């Protein structure tokens, strides 16, 4: 699966190894057609993935702060 | 093909390192 | 506006330059005892933030199929 949350910034979540691999980077054009991550990003780890929507409340308020 | 299989082997390079540390304790 | 979603991994939202960027990064201890962050990270614009909070509903979905 691939999600989107912003221009060239897409979120690949598929089954990897033994455990879903959700890593949010950047995605650039392969030369043939298809997409793919480059450097800037991060992968959501199964128990972080909670806890980042848990601290959105606080994080989101951080935001409005600056 | 040349970059999605490039970008795709290094994929378990964070998979056994973000996606794989938080289940490690906690 | 350090927010822990993880281990080793922290939510940092700072003002870089006069924008408010919520970099998640991870963090390494140095030999003083200080969390450094790590080379891999994303910075995410309140702009893809709200974006990945909506995207949530679909990505969250697909973690918890299994």
């Amino acid at each position: 699966a691939m999600f989107q949350i912003g221009k060239m910034r897409y979120v690949s979540v598929r089954d990897f190894k033994g455990k879903v691999l959700i890593d949010i980077r950047e995605y650039w054009m392969d030369p043939e057609g298809e997409m793919k991550p480059g450097r800037k990003g991060i992968s959501l780890n199964p128990e972080q993935w909670s806890q980042l929507k848990e601290q959105i409340s606080d994080i989101d308020d951080a935001v409005r702060k600056l | 093909y040349g970059a999605l299989d490039m970008a795709d082997f290094e994929f378990e390079q964070m998979f056994t390192d973000a996606l794989g540390i938080d289940e490690y304790g906690g």
